[PDB]
């Protein structure tokens, strides 16, 4: 249909796609047989791919074909549209720690948070509480969702081996939790703080930078409940079944 | 980090089949 | 100290308060919920189910909620369903709301979940008909080792719509190869054996109670039958034993009260075409003349109709008529039908009758006939949909005068309570009507405003010495607090206008107040408003001129014309008032 | 005052609750009377050079 | 018609703010006194009349409520000067008494009662979120000698 | 019209963007198709200059920079390119934060500035974000955004509890982050320190510092009286 | 013999080539000219990953990293790029150093832990004893495996040059080893206790961040 002939190339498209955008000048121009484009054709490659995709990508490493691209999408009037003027691009996720050591036990309680709302702390908590039930017991330590964009994690006085493996294992679990969603972490940095005056407290901020890159249900209560030494209630207390009378029998197989 | 040099290095082995 | 705050003062706050507050007012009274489930429970019953929800989704990161508060929440959904299903003016609860519920019960509780809950959820997605949704259910249920017959029935149900109805019918058919005689008891006892035109006149007399025939689970398994009956294409609709047995039944029949068998009726021949209906009528007809077998042009056909009932009889049988009425191609032909059927005579002026009329020229235009319908004086209860589509309708049409004398003499009587929307556009219909004639005192636009609304939600909340007690004599029967009605900007708006036309501004200053009270809705000018109804109310012309200068030079000069127009509405009333 | 101030919330605040948090509110003292209930810092002046 | 319809001024919710209750509104009321007169506004504990006191009866009186109360961004000293102290008082949304009147009978009862202190303004607030201290950012005060 | 062959390229252009100069051994060597001896590679930084007017060079290839810069040397176009705030933004940029934080149980609060080596980066935008993405998790009675010059902001907030206090300091550094690559960098590192302050116990003040290296994302990149007098005054 | 094309460039290779894992839904992609939608720097790296076994991710370029890592695991391709307990693609070490003193004799106790399981910390440790036995007698320090994935190094008596050589010789060996394992070191952190007064514990928190570019 329509014909276009730069100086190294020529392409062949669509009048449709060329009024892509109508009463822009770049559409205007061309009113309804070969066309004379004097701009570059590596420019106008880009240029024809956000046409026929609506999405444009400049080229970083050549700041000079960015900069004719720019100029001549701008003496056109569409770069306006191809830019007007979810998750975000980049996730801060920091973490303070509440640490108290006596001779040779480390005891930590942490608090975790989130820059947006987009995440699934649930998700988090829960690939924390499978990763450390089949290590360690939850008598010494819990893991709930505080907020829609927060979590919380607890140890009790514990040897510094095991508060070392626990913090250690809850950092390896929200990376890959974050990294999950299409993050990379980007950088990262902590902090030490010294003891209180007067207690042995003492408060490690551990930040953590990522920037975009891009069956079987188990029931778990939010907050969990603590387990003293006797069950309070029956084993199956927890099950409830239908009247084997009122009973029916399967749709499906398998 | 030791800047590998131009030149085939043991280690770099497991490349080669 | 003094003063001391109940139960039921916080209940009303919760009321009051907007969604988003839930939150905050669980942790300010956080002591209240914290360990004592029972009357977390009550409060989730006696708010409605948006905050409800709201509440249980605060608590979920304070405390470890059982699934007594999942079901009582499933229950608050069930019955504020069951509330717009009875009053006809709020939307059913949405079905994603529900299943997102459910979900968040098995996710925090699982396996512990009752299959009541799996029941409340089914019948929630019913209305919405998400059979999808239905089979989900019942496969994570069935999965989890927790299939039952009634939750096939509700799924049958829910799976009843038009796309993928053959499933339902499935379901009921391994629902009845389960419980080979569940069925035809139901339809038996819908129409009992005995039960002949000799008893009905007994059962109608009603001296005594005489509970017999459907029991609750009966009605329930039958409402299911009646959707999916209703559902069904005519062919099927005769073919299959069941349907034809439901039909043949549901026509025959007295041990439903008249209203619920309209509504059966209705819903379940909604489909059929007119010459298979009347052929099925007949033949029930006939055989019900000759005894009972057990089972388990539009003016003539008007004429042969009126004779199948005349044939018989029985005052009981009243809304056979209305299924023709609801059947009848037209609604000119339903006036027709009125007019040439004329204790029949008397049936007439049952509600029934008068409400499918209605509901039948309401789908068409509802204008003219319901004009002659309402001008025919007889005020009864119609349904508040119908009545709020053809107020509706008639202020489409731009034609004051006819809406107000209908309203001011049909709605007022009878007790019939319209829409927000309804309300709206009848109050602007007053106001123009009002200004043409410069009549209804702007004292009977006030109390029409209240009294008339119906919002879609129900009052709940028991008064405290008034509840079931747990000890001790109830003094008082339980008496509900019934929430105060609230008043959008629209109608607050309208409502000043004519307090202004009609003359004293200060029923609109106390329209004003009792909306800021109820609901704290505060209009963008109401400073400049009150200025200017005080300075009306003591006859300031210069004050109020400078007062609009005022507003035009501060909030802008757009929103100076709202105040001018409030000026001219003003200078009419009492420059009308003076030359009267 | 200012001791007072040190052990001292901004605003209403609540946080999560467990079976171990609890705060029991069984002094064994009157409700009525306020004075010694507040929640005080031990001054503590350093030294000087 | 399109100017029959007044424009409104649901509701969000920011996790710690002013709730005020559905019954009531919260007002704005700026006063000023002499320090030399009123023994300050008010005083924690008991052993020429408060401040605090005065203008409550007086706006009580006003408003016709049995009674209502006043919380100024500032507590001035005994025989501190005020020349605008701004405070806030929750009174029920169903008076809807114009400020010019409100102020007009509150120094009506003041003067009767001969306790001089004035009151600068009254007027509802347009954002409901006020609190006349906990939103005071700065407090100007001069001393002259 | 004009068709240029190049030692191996073959590109067509338009007559008034060869004469844009006409005083040039351009329009001199080009009155009114032809072949040159420079690599077509050189050729199209020149021939985009003529149709745009920019000819920034490419750092990477010093060599193709060389040719350029050689062969608008001698054809008198150097002089032209380069003819004898946000002047431009620094292929590196440091901004530092320097946030008192003091710490009680379950109290905490900040008195955080944010601080840039260099000007151009919007700290108004960055306000605007901060404030946008505060404004709806917590009231501004408790916390106060402003930018105190150009180049620094600052955020403060009185006593508030320890989760919150969390939620702004990591909100705030999650827009200061996203604003700072947004407008065209990249975070290449970011470190921290932390010291104990003179005075009062409970509180330190925490230094972080964030090193931007430019990245050229794929999208468009930008590239009250105090009162003085009471008595009545003439 | 089939072509494939990206975004803007252009490929080809052996049918035997791209079916070289036939239940992959990589090669489900290809039944038998072909257009694709990932770029082509992405696209080279699991071409040449097909046709010669290989496979060495830029860690310099975590955005082309991140992109083939996702494009291979998407396709299929991933698990037979890095067979195993499987390694994670991030992993995270954590090297906590007590130090204590009493009476006047300094000790400090070295525990190293992992994110993940996949790790064989016997070899490290192993390592560790080989390359401290020339440095010093083990009556002065001791290193063990305290369970999975977690060592402990302790050193009780030990002058400050010494205490130099082992902190300097358990890291080398630690990142060596880890690389080694078909990781490579992306980022590494440390902070200390500043506790001008005495403390009776002083920690020094290093961590390392381990990413993966190749295998073994």
């Amino acid at each position: 249909r329509a014909v276009i002939n730069a100086g190294g190339r020529r392409f062949e498209t669509l009048f449709s796609t060329l009024h892509r955008y109508p009463d822009t000048p770049f559409a205007q121009l061309f009113p309804l047989r070969e066309f004379f484009l004097d701009v570059t054709p590596h420019v106008f490659e880009y240029i024809l791919g956000f046409l026929r995709t609506n999405q444009l990508n400049l080229p970083a490493e050549n700041l000079q074909i960015r900069a004719e691209v720019v100029y001549s999408m701008n003496q056109w009037g569409l770069l306006e549209h191809a830019f007007p003027p979810k998750l975000p691009d980049v996730c801060v996720v920091q973490v303070c720690d509440h640490m108290q050591h006596d001779q040779g036990v480390k005891r930590h309680a942490l608090t975790i948070t989130y820059g947006a709302d987009g995440f699934q702390l649930r998700s988090l908590i829960r690939r924390v509480r499978r990763d450390l039930e089949r290590q360690l017991s939850s008598t010494y330590w819990q893991c709930y969702q505080t907020n829609e964009r927060a979590a919380f994690f607890v140890t009790t006085k514990v040897a510094n081996g095991t508060a070392d493996l626990l913090t250690t294992s809850v950092t390896q679990q929200l990376v890959e939790h974050t990294e999950s969603m299409g993050y990379s972490l980007a950088s990262s940095y902590v902090t030490l703080s010294p003891d209180v005056v007067h207690t042995s407290v003492r408060m490690l901020i551990h930040n953590f930078t990522f920037r975009r890159s891009r069956e079987t249900i188990e029931a778990e209560p939010n907050i969990p409940t603590m387990h003293v030494g006797p069950r309070r209630e029956p084993l199956n207390a927890a099950e409830s079944i239908p009247p084997r009378n009122e009973r029916a029998v399967n749709i499906w197989t398998v | 980090r030791r800047s590998r040099r131009v030149e085939v290095e043991p280690g770099d082995g497991i490349a080669l089949g | 100290a003094s003063s001391g705050y109940t139960f039921a003062d916080f209940l009303r706050r919760l009321e009051r308060s907007p969604d988003s507050h839930m939150a905050p007012l669980y942790h300010e009274h956080r002591e209240l919920f914290v360990r004592r489930h029972d009357m977390f429970a009550r409060v989730i019953s006696s708010v409605t189910w948006s905050k409800g929800v709201a509440l249980v989704a605060a608590a979920g990161y304070t405390q470890a909620v059982n699934v007594t508060i999942y079901r009582a929440l499933l229950a608050r959904m069930l019955l504020h369903n069951r509330h717009v299903r009875q009053c006809g003016a709020g939307s059913v609860v949405p079905w994603s709301a529900a299943l997102r519920t459910y979900s968040e019960a098995i996710a925090t509780h699982g396996n512990a979940v009752p299959t009541r809950m799996t029941l409340s959820a089914l019948r929630l997605c019913t209305p919405a008909r998400q059979w999808v949704a239905a089979i989900s259910l019942l496969m994570l249920s069935q999965a989890n080792d927790k299939l039952t017959l009634p939750m096939l029935i509700d799924a049958a149900g829910c799976c009843a719509t038009p796309a993928a109805w053959e499933k339902a019918m499935t379901l009921l058919g391994r629902f009845h190869a389960q419980s080979l005689q569940v069925l035809p008891d139901s339809i038996q006892s819908l129409r009992p054996v005995g039960t002949s035109a000799s008893t009905v006149d007994a059962a109608a007399h009603a001296l005594l109670p005489r509970s017999e025939g459907p029991t609750p689970e009966q009605k329930h398994i039958l409402t299911v039958i009646n959707k999916v009956v209703s559902a069904v294409p005519w062919q099927v609709a005769l073919s299959n034993e069941m349907c034809r047995s439901y039909l043949t039944h549901l026509v025959a029949s007295t041990t439903l009260r008249p209203t619920e068998k309209t509504a059966s009726l209705t819903t379940a021949v909604q489909q059929l075409p007119w010459e298979a209906f009347v052929t099925l009528m007949k033949t029930v007809t006939a055989t019900v003349q000759e005894g009972s077998q057990g089972v388990l042009l539009l003016s003539n056909s008007i004429i042969r109709e009126g004779v199948n009932l005349l044939q018989s009889e029985p005052e009981t049988a009243i809304p056979f008529i209305t299924t023709i009425l609801h059947k009848l191609p037209s609604a000119e032909a339903a006036a027709l039908f009125l007019s040439e059927a004329t204790v029949v005579a008397a049936a007439i002026r049952h509600p029934v009758v008068v409400g499918a009329l209605l509901k039948r020229c309401a789908d068409s235009n509802s204008w003219y006939l319901a004009a002659s319908i309402f001008k025919s004086t007889s005020p009864t209860a119609i349904p508040c949909d119908v009545a709020s589509d053809l107020v509706i309708q008639m202020r489409r049409a731009n034609q004051a005068p006819l809406v107000v004398d209908v309203l001011q003499k049909y709605i007022v009587p009878s007790r019939t309570k319209l829409t927000e929307e309804a309300i709206e556009a009848a109050l602007l219909c007053v106001l123009v009507h009002n200004r043409a004639l410069a009549g209804v005192h702007w004292i009977s636009a006030l109390s029409w405003a209240t009294d008339l609304l119906e919002e879609g939600v129900e009052s709940r909340i028991l008064q405290t010495g008034t509840t079931p007690s747990v000890g001790g004599v109830n003094h008082e029967d339980p008496t509900v607090l019934l929430r105060k009605k609230t008043l959008s900007p629209r109608i607050l708006s309208l409502l000043i206008y004519i307090c202004v036309n009609a003359g004293s501004p200060r029923g609109g200053l106390f329209a004003l107040g009792y909306a800021r009270t109820v609901s704290k809705t505060e209009l963008e000018l109401s400073e400049e408003i009150t200025a200017l109804l005080y300075c009306m109310m003591y006859d300031r012309p210069r004050e109020a001129e400078s007062i609009i200068q005022h507003a035009v030079k501060k909030h802008g000069e757009y929103k100076g014309k709202y105040l001018g127009r409030l000026l001219v509405a003003s200078q009419e009333a009492k420059g009308s008032a003076l030359r009267n | 005052a200012l001791r007072r101030a040190a052990m001292s919330p901004g605003g209403f605040s609540t946080g999560a609750v467990t079976e171990e948090n609890f705060q029991p509110k069984a002094t064994g003292e009157s409700h009525r009377v306020t004075r010694g209930k507040a929640p005080k810092v031990t001054m503590e002046k350093g030294p000087s050079n | 018609d399109a100017f029959l319809y007044f424009p409104p001024a649901n509701e969000l919710y920011v996790p710690g703010q002013q709730i005020i209750p559905p019954g009531l509104t919260r007002y704005r009321v700026d006063v000023q006194y002499q320090g030399n007169d009123f023994d300050g506004w008010w005083k924690s504990t008991t052993r020429r009349y408060h401040a605090r006191t005065v203008l409550e009866e007086a706006l009580a009186v006003a408003l016709d409520v049995n009674t209502v109360r006043v919380v100024a961004g500032v507590i001035p000293e005994v025989g501190v000067s005020v020349r605008r102290l701004c405070c806030h008082v929750d009174v029920p949304s169903h008076i809807e008494l114009q400020p010019r009147t409100v102020i007009q009978r509150a120094t009506m009862w003041m003067e009767k009662r001969q306790q001089p202190l004035a009151i600068l303004s009254y007027r509802r607030c347009k954002n409901q979120d006020f609190h006349a201290r906990h939103s005071g950012l700065r407090r100007v005060y001069v001393y002259r000698i």
